[PDB]
RNA sequence: ACGGGGCUAAACCAUGCACCGAAGCUGCGGCAGCGACGCUUAUGCGUUGUUGGGUAGGGGAGCGUUCUGUAAGCCUGCGAAGGUGUGCUGUGAGGCAUGCUGGAGGUAUCAGAAGUGCGAAUGCUGACAUAAGUAACGAUAAAGCGGGUGAAAAGCCCGCU
RNA sequence: CCCCGGCGAGGGGAGUGAAAAAGAACCUGAAACCGUGUACGUACAAGCAGUGGGAGCACGCUUAGGCGUGUGACUGCGUAC
């Protein structure tokens, strides 16, 4: 199956650059 | 003499037929059986036919007598569950247990 | 083991633990890690360490009183009932006999009895020698087991 | 030649889980949990066998404390009066006579003040 | 042969009565916490309650050393954010007498159940009657 | 949110402590048929407090 | 901002004698390693001195499991293997005996060969938990009643709204 | 074959069989997990849940007593792998 939609989410996940 | 009736694969939990057999336990068999008529469940209809038989097994069998049987033990078992598939969203599949139990109703006289 | 090299899952992403191949050992139906083949488990054995064992198995059928020598041990018809009854006479239970060179009558009539074997004495080995209680030899054979062992 | 690992590997968990009776919840039942858990019950048994005699010896102290000042005097000169009177009995037989032979204590706790005077 | 221990069913309990006038609080506290635990008798256990009643009288008239009497402060938290609350010696003895006595052996016991326990057999009054005279106590000097 | 630790099978029976039924203890009679039935209620016969009250 | 209680010493300085205090040292019993000397060994015993925390790592000695020989032997329907209790025993891995279940196999000793020992690897497969009798029961177009059948009818059939 | 039950499912007898707890969900029938019964503890008590000490109770023994088994009030020490 395909991973949890905000697992993916470039805002939620790339929170710390 | 003690007189025992089963009902194997009956199909409810057995968390729910726990609760109306720990109404029953210890009492007479004249008032056992109108505590399951007047209670407001479906494992109360599976009880009660367990404990008819168990009555029934104890005249014909025994020849014992109606008027003295008391229930003495009275416990529910775990049957098999059947595995059923469920669908969720997003095409993720639950299992879905559908559990059935082990009624054993246990009169005597003594 | 028989399937695919297909990947079983991606490697990153899926909150499982990793996997390259349904074959690896350490799955249920997979291969074995270190499988066998056929081999060879034949040793090597110096000549003279042969012939050395022989000579020390053979000085102790001596010395236990388990060595036997006759001249002639032979029947007259190659039947199973004639051994036996002839076994019986000197008190031969479990025996190997050697013989100079084999009469197909004695060969024939300790076929059936389980517990003795009628050996020529080229055909001697180690094992036999310490694996029967008796040893039966005709003095045909004891002559040609001393050239053969030197 | 393969072996099977069934009946040798029952019996290893079977001699861990009967020493781990007594135990509450997954400690008693569970192979995980109760094997770590006899392992932490025999590292407090090899030091507490160490300490059972540390804290007999601080009872049997106290016992005496109190003996001696029902007889008027403290067990740092009880016990000094002994050494110099020449007595050898231990702490573990003096805390017992303070108890059940209250005569005979007295007797001790004369014999250690004649020896300070 | 093990060593003797005491059975609380079987432990003999007798009563004092106590005078705390002009004794220094600190220095009466302590003989307090020993007879209340039992460490004056031979059979004195660590984990049986083996000592005595003892009943202070005159808690109001108990004496403190050096500047402590307006000095000495008490201080408990009542368990809601910012209810930090103080009292001086002298407003303690002013409003509740005998809790200064208490205080002071309840922080000379031992801690838990059994420390608990021996709290119970502690009885402070603040005058100079007690209505224990049904119990005979035993004038303690000291 | 979920458990950070499995909850044990004590915790689990205080928790159904509250659960059990209550068995009806007021089964009346009624005054001229005899049956039993629940207070203000009909008998199974269609009596009420002594009279036959719906005829089925 | 003494660990607390409390303390005008229960603080500090100086002197002195007691006592408490560790797995240190001593006492009693036991085991093992390495030396030295001997009732004499035949490679084991006796006396004595000393040593014995341990990761990475090196060296030594063993237990148990399946299979082959010894074994056409030995045990076993007067109860084998396996399962489950109890007792005894060894420094340990372990061993022995026996009650109950089970209903046909097991295997001494001394050698031989290894798919030879599992708690971890977000290990693999199956079974079973937890959250929990909790959320939810999939369009807010909507139901009510009488009769029928039936063990049982809110949901089926008929009728009228 | 008889009995309860819906001309059910399921069960109790009877009978077969060496055995039916060999009954077709069928040799043996471990563990996790879930129950019923009995003994003891538990509603003023704070924490890796044990370990050292230890009262009381219950059941067995066997005695002119104090041992065995189960439980474990209270107490010293003690932050899993
Ligand atoms: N959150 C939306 C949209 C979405 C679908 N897939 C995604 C992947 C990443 C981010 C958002 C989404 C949904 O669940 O329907
Ligand atoms: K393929
Ligand atoms: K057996
Ligand atoms: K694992
Ligand atoms: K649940
Ligand atoms: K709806
Ligand atoms: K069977
Ligand atoms: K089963
Ligand atoms: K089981
Ligand atoms: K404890
Ligand atoms: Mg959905
Ligand atoms: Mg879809
Ligand atoms: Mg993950
Ligand atoms: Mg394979
Ligand atoms: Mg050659
Ligand atoms: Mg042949
Ligand atoms: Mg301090
Ligand atoms: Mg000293
Ligand atoms: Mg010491
Ligand atoms: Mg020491
Ligand atoms: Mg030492
Ligand atoms: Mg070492
Ligand atoms: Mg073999
Ligand atoms: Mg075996
Ligand atoms: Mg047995
Ligand atoms: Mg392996
Ligand atoms: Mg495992
Ligand atoms: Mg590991
Ligand atoms: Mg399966
Ligand atoms: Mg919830
Ligand atoms: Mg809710
Ligand atoms: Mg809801
Ligand atoms: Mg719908
Ligand atoms: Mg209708
Ligand atoms: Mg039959
Ligand atoms: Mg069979
Ligand atoms: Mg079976
Ligand atoms: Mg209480
Ligand atoms: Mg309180
Ligand atoms: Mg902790």
């Amino acid at each position: 199956v395909t991973s949890k939609w905000f697992n993916i989410d470039n805002k939620i996940v790339d929170h710390f650059p | 003499m003690e007189t025992i009736a089963k009902h194997r694969h009956a199909r409810s939990s057995a968390q729910k037929v726990r609760l109306v057999a720990d109404l029953i336990r210890g009492k007479k068999v004249s008032q056992a059986l109108d505590i399951l008529t007047y209670t407001n469940k479906k494992a109360a209809v599976l009880v009660k036919k367990v404990l008819e038989s168990a009555i029934a097994n104890a005249e014909h069998n025994d020849g014992a007598d109606i008027d003295d049987l008391k229930v003495t033990k009275i416990f529910v078992d775990e049957g098999p569950s059947m595995k059923r598939i469920m669908p969720r969203a997003k095409g993720r599949a639950d299992r879905i247990l559908k559990r059935t139990s082990h009624i054993t109703v246990v009169v005597s006289d003594r | 083991v028989t399937g695919s090299g297909k990947k079983p899952w991606r490697q990153k992403g899926t909150g499982r633990a990793r996997s390259g191949s349904i074959k690896s050992p350490i799955w249920r139906s997979g291969g074995v890690t270190f499988a066998a083949r056929p081999q060879d488990h034949s040793q090597k054995v110096n000549k003279k360490m042969y012939r050395g064992a022989l000579k020390s198995i053979l000085s102790e059928l001596v010395r236990q009183d388990r060595l036997i020598v006759v001249e002639k041990f032979s029947v007259e018809a190659p039947k199973t009932k004639l051994l036996a009854q002839k076994l019986k006479d000197m008190a031969l239970e479990d025996v190997l006999i050697i013989t100079g060179e084999l009469d197909e009558n004695l060969f024939l009539a300790a076929r059936n009895l389980h517990k003795v074997d009628v050996r020529d004495a080229t055909g001697i080995d180690p094992v036999s020698l310490i694996a029967f209680d008796k040893v039966v030899m005709t003095a045909d054979a004891v002559k040609q087991v001393e050239e053969m062992l030197a | 030649a393969r072996v099977k690992r069934g009946v040798i590997a029952r019996a290893r968990h079977k001699k861990i889980l009967k020493q781990a009776k007594g135990y509450y919840g997954a400690r008693s039942r569970v192979y995980r949990v109760a094997f770590q858990a006899v392992i932490k019950a025999g590292q407090y048994a090899y030091r507490d066998r160490r300490q059972r005699k540390r804290q007999f010896r601080q009872l049997w102290i106290a016992r005496i404390n109190a003996a001696a000042r029902q007889n008027g005097i403290s067990y740092s000169k009880f016990i000094n009066g002994l050494k110099k009177a020449s007595v050898e009995i231990d702490r573990k037989i003096l805390a017992d006579i303070a108890v059940f032979d209250k005569v005979a204590f007295t007797a001790l706790v004369e014999k250690a003040k004649a020896a300070l005077a | 042969m093990k060593t003797f221990t005491a059975k609380p069913e079987t432990v003999k309990r007798d009563w004092y009565v106590v005078d705390a006038t002009g004794k220094t609080l600190g220095r009466l506290a302590t003989e307090l916490a020993r007879r209340l635990r039992g460490k004056h008798k031979a059979e004195y256990t660590p984990h049986v309650d083996t000592g005595d009643y003892i009943i202070v009288l005159n808690a109001d008239k108990v004496a403190v050393t050096g500047n402590k009497r307006t000095d000495k402060v008490y201080y408990h938290h009542t368990g809601h954010i910012g209810g930090i609350k103080q009292a001086t010696f002298e407003e303690m003895i002013a409003r509740r007498p005998e809790r200064v006595i208490e205080i002071a052996v309840k922080g000379m016991l031992p801690k838990g159940p059994l420390g608990r326990a021996m709290f119970r057999k502690l009885k402070v009054y603040a005058g100079n009657e007690h209505n224990h005279a049904a119990q005979q106590p035993q004038v303690l000097d000291i | 949110a979920v458990q950070q630790n499995k909850p044990t099978r004590s915790k689990r029976g205080m928790r159904r402590s509250h659960d059990a039924l209550t068995a009806v203890t007021s089964l009346s009679v009624d005054k001229t048929s005899g049956e039993k039935h629940l207070r203000h209620h009909i008998t199974a016969d269609g009596y009420y407090r002594g009279r036959k009250v719906i005829a089925k």
